[PDB]
RNA sequence: AUAGGUUUGGUCCUAGCCUUUCUAUUAGCUCUUAGUAAGAUUACACAUGCAAGCAUCCCCGUUCCAGUGAGUUCACCCUCUAAAUCACCACGAUCAAAAGGGACAAGCAUCAAGCACGCAGCAAUGCAGCUCAAAACGCUUAGCCUAGCCACACCCCCACGGGAAACAGCAGUGAUUAACCUUUAGCAAUAAACGAAAGUUUAACUAAGCUAUACUAACCCCAGGGUUGGUCAAUUUCGUGCCAGCCACCGCGGUCACACG
RNA sequence: CCCCACUAUGCUUAGCCCUAAACCUCAACAGUUAAAUCAACAAAACUGCUCGCCAGAACACUACGAGCCACAGCUUAAAACUCAAAG
């Protein structure tokens, strides 16, 4: 089998359930918590389940841990302007954690959508090209026009080969 | 990659196999190959009739648009298939050949009614 | 990443510049036909038919 | 406010602190394993220009990169200590903590 | 081992594939300079006929002349080719039967 | 294809290339024709840029955009 | 492999014994049938008012052949080969 | 992998090797037609011919296309900002070099230390640091992450200078290698250069020639190659007598050879 | 191999050498006895976490290189040829 606790984690079908996708203000994340009280429990699970799910989301987002530093565990970010936003998160669950940082950070349903959608006109269906880019190769895969040479031999009225010969 | 000099053209790529052509339309700079890299595709011309008859020509107008006013260039035979189309004026050039056909084929019918007259 | 420097491109480059500002042909040189061969000397190059 | 520095605002861990008005930096990031599928913790040292040598060794501080390079190495510089070395306050309560005791009850000032 | 363990290591390093006597490549064109016979392994016996070749690598190996009978002499040239003989040991290389002097073998 | 250092063939040494023969009909009216339909042309181009120079603007500098991005602040606050 | 092969067939648990163990239905989704919920087997005792409990992450071992598959990861010139009929 | 053969007197376990599948190159035997695609082994040396001209003189162009893979973390992102295109001033856009930041192949740790690789300061000048077992420094190998990109352009990384007299442009030749395309035609199409333009030029390209290397299709006449102990589809009769010979693995052959001819 | 005799050595002191079947051939911390207990033998079968180590046999407790008060030494440690087994 696979090693390690709860090995669903090192999937990349968890790795995208993640519904925190940061803004462009986001730069640092700093999560604090304690390894040991009944207080502290949702942090540690925080760490252990969802900030493999955030740091996939957000790549250019630095992420620092630091252990039983305070007596209470909380999250702190920074900001590009300079601006710092202190989440204290102690006395709740790891979903109401992931769920609270989305609502003040987080992009919306809205936001993401329209991104997404830009990326679908950059594969234009009418232009021919190679499989990776494109659809089609060449017209010739379109049913009226004419067929490859490979396939469907050209009359020869139509081959440069007899062209000459006819005319000389 | 860096050209000295240069700029942007809406050309024609040639494509296909042997004796079937495929031209797609193209913006690409203008010292690179014909075949070669290019900016963006912008439309596809088949010469060769299909079974209908009919010449296909693909035409991304909103971006020959957004180029031509980029400062891209256009190829003499692209000019002509935006005058044929109604998008630019019929090239002078294309007016002036139909006129040589006209009096050559003129011409033509001078000597076949002289031998039908004559003989 | 240090890219190792290149000096005698740069000695030649500016040699090549200078020499270019001192051995530079004059209009004399240049612009000189042979009214016979209609030809640049310098260069030995025909003019057009419709300049003859 | 455009820099020519790729990292903007990086937050690591003072380890020397020997160069005149310099403090050599630490900063961890997490990297994905992409065949174990599991993140690592990837350091990488950043020089820091602190103008009145307040750093110590083994303090968390903030970078702020400039807009261009000082020197060879040093692109930053100290925006602010968050966790002083020994000497941490709760942001949350703003009380001295010697680990995860309060050495002055948050209770004193209600 | 651990998720730790193999981390630092890295994906497996697959050893440098070993090269043949023909040094990765299908033929070879050498020289013949010798014409012996040696005697296989157990549990067979018999009087194989190799030769003594010196390949254009610039090697010198030794080499087996398969069919029954043949005429090669010293200067002559012949293709080689791989393939162990099983009986004979330390011999890898194999003539080319109907090539350059090497004449197909005589019909019965 | 050849070089400047490349030197020349000696096929092409004693080679005249004699411009072609002209109409005069022909060749006053295909010279004014290049001059209306290049006029026509380079308005069309001006037009063009101005609508690429607009959306630029716009974008960056615009009411709609300058209406969302205080919205976003807003709600940031 | 042919005393395990007997040993595994014999000890696998029905739609019908699972129903009954927990006193749920056992209801089968399928693509090809859309969202229809079709019941293959229901408890004959009482059936049960409260849900099982849903668990946020599962801690079940898993197979890395198959989850290197669901990767596009396992590559291999001798799966998925074109054989007769069996 | 749906796996299979093979250790032994025999069994189980472990393990390596090999077989079965799909491509490419060369060799042997053999080979009817048509269409299409592709097409030196060698950064070794090259006979001949051609491959850049245009144009009322100036300028522009020959810095492109084409070619090769010697060398090799200059190829990507951000910041800033030249040249160039948008007729022109300006505008901003497009495109994009230099500079700054970041990222970026493989193997060897029997390459473990590198030896000036740092910082401050207007300057003078001062401090003594910088990189590295989380792999510095170093050796070796390799064109790459392929709508294409990078690098090279006889050699000395460069190219003033020197050696010295150059096909890694097309066709072709010598040497070399297991490795072997014609010393065709035309600028009619497309692309590029020049011209105000009609147009001119182009071994780019297009259309042909050669080759079972591959794909497709077909043929009244026209089929060979390998194999036949087991794995693995398939042998009758003679000859040979551990001799001659065969095998991918296990092995056959000692005068009854389904294994050699 | 048996008998007798005797020496280095076995002991003390001051230094070096740094090896073993240095093997209880069964790692440290925490925890479990239920399920499939479990190839065989041996000292029943497993979980979590971490470090160290091994990837066919032989060549090889070898060669070269490097380090060490070690100079017939120890540590680290390959390759070519060979086999279809070894275990
Ligand atoms: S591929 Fe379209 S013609 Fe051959
Ligand atoms: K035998
Ligand atoms: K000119
Ligand atoms: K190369
Ligand atoms: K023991
Ligand atoms: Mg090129
Ligand atoms: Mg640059
Ligand atoms: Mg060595
Ligand atoms: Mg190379
Ligand atoms: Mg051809
Ligand atoms: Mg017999
Ligand atoms: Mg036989
Ligand atoms: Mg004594
Ligand atoms: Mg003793
Ligand atoms: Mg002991
Ligand atoms: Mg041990
Ligand atoms: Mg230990
Ligand atoms: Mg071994
Ligand atoms: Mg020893
Ligand atoms: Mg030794
Ligand atoms: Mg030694």
């Amino acid at each position: 089998p696979m090693k390690g606790r709860f090995p669903i984690r090192r999937t990349l079908q968890y790795l995208s359930q993640g519904n925190v996708v940061f803004k462009d203000s986001v730069k640092v994340m700093t999560v604090n918590y304690n390894t040991h009280g009944e207080l502290g429990e949702g942090a540690r699970k925080f760490v252990f389940f969802n900030i493999p799910q955030i740091q996939y989301k957000n790549p250019w987002v630095q992420i620092m841990m630091f252990k039983n530093m305070t007596p209470s565990p909380f999250l702190r970010f920074y900001l590009d302007s300079g601006e710092q936003v202190l989440v204290d998160v102690e006395t709740k669950s790891n979903k109401e954690i992931m769920e609270h940082i989305r609502k003040i950070l987080g992009k919306n349903e809205e936001t993401l959508r329209e991104e997404e959608e830009e990326k679908k006109q950059l594969s234009h269906p009418a232009n021919f090209g190679p499989r990776k880019y494109c659809l089609r190769e060449c017209i010739c895969e379109v049913e009226g026009q004419v067929p490859c040479p490979s396939l469907v031999p050209l009359p020869k009225e139509m081959r440069g080969k007899y062209k000459a010969a006819l005319k000389a | 990659k860096a050209y000295r000099g240069g700029h942007l053209t809406i050309r024609l790529a040639l494509g296909g196999c042997t004796n079937r052509p495929f031209y797609r339309i193209v913006a690409a700079h203008n010292k690179c190959p014909r075949d070669g890299r290019f900016v963006e595709q912008l439309g596809s011309y088949d010469p060769l009739p299909n079974s209908h008859g009919e010449k296909l020509v693909a035409l991304n107008l909103d971006r020959i648009r957004h180029w031509i006013g980029c400062g891209a260039h256009l190829s003499k035979p692209m000019e002509k298939l935006l005058g044929l189309a109604g998008f630019f004026p019929l090239h002078p050039m294309m007016i002036t050949n139909a006129e040589r056909l006209r009096r050559k084929r003129a011409r033509e019918v001078l000597l076949a009614s002289q031998k039908t007259d004559a003989e | 990443k240090k890219v190792r420097p290149r000096l005698i491109a740069e000695l030649a480059r500016r040699v090549r510049a200078l020499r270019e500002q001192l051995n530079r042909p004059r209009d004399s040189q240049l612009y000189a036909v042979d009214y016979e061969t209609l030809t640049r000397p310098f260069s030995g190059r025909r003019l057009p038919v419709r300049a003859w | 406010v455009r820099s020519s520095v790729h990292a903007r605002w990086i937050v690591g861990k003072v380890i020397g602190t020997k160069m005149q008005k310099t403090a050599k930096v630490r900063v961890t990031r997490l990297v994905l394993d992409p065949y174990l599928l599991k993140y690592f913790n990837k350091r990488k040292t950043y020089f820091a220009h602190d103008a009145l040598q307040q750093c110590t060794v083994g303090d968390i501080v903030l970078l702020r990169a400039l807009p261009v390079p000082r020197a060879k190495h040093v692109k930053h510089e100290l925006a602010e200590i968050v966790f002083k070395v020994g000497k941490v306050i709760d942001p949350v309560t703003g009380k001295p903590c010697a680990g995860t005791t309060y050495l002055e009850s948050p209770l004193s000032s209600e | 081992a651990t998720l730790n363990q193999m981390h630092r290591l890295g994906p497996p390093k697959r050893p440098p594939r070993k090269l043949g006597p023909t040094e990765g490549r299908p033929q070879l064109k050498g020289v013949v300079l010798c014409t012996f016979t040696r005697k296989p392994k157990k549990p067979n016996s018999a009087n194989r006929k190799c030769c003594r070749v010196r390949l254009s690598t610039g090697r010198e190996a030794v080499c087996f002349i398969p069919g029954e009978g043949h005429t090669l002499q010293e200067h002559q040239i012949v293709l080689v080719e791989g393939g162990r003989t099983q009986d004979l040991p330390g011999v890898k290389l194999t003539v080319v039967r109907g090539k350059y002097d090497c004449g197909h073998v005589q019909k019965k | 294809r050849k070089t400047r250092h490349d030197p020349l063939a000696k096929s092409k040494i004693e080679r005249v290339n004699m411009p072609p023969a002209v109409d005069p009909a022909e060749f006053f009216v295909l010279m004014e024709r290049y001059q209306h339909y290049r006029q026509t042309v380079r308005a069309l181009r001006m037009e063009f840029v101005s609508e690429v120079q607009r959306k630029v603007h716009e974008a960056r500098a615009g009411v709609l955009a300058e209406r969302k991005a205080l919205k976003d602040a807003a709600e940031h606050r | 492999l042919t005393q395990g092969l007997f040993r595994g067939l014999s000890r696998q648990e029905t739609h019908q014994q699972l129903a009954d163990k927990k006193g749920l239905h056992v209801v089968e989704i399928r693509e090809e049938c859309g969202p229809l919920p079709i019941v293959v087997a229901s408890p004959r005792g009482p059936l049960r008012k409260d849900p099982e409990p849903e668990d946020e992450v599962p801690d079940v071992k898993l197979d890395w052949e198959d989850v290197k598959t669901a990767q596009g990861m396992k590559r291999s010139v001798w799966s998925n080969l074109k054989r007769a009929a069996t």
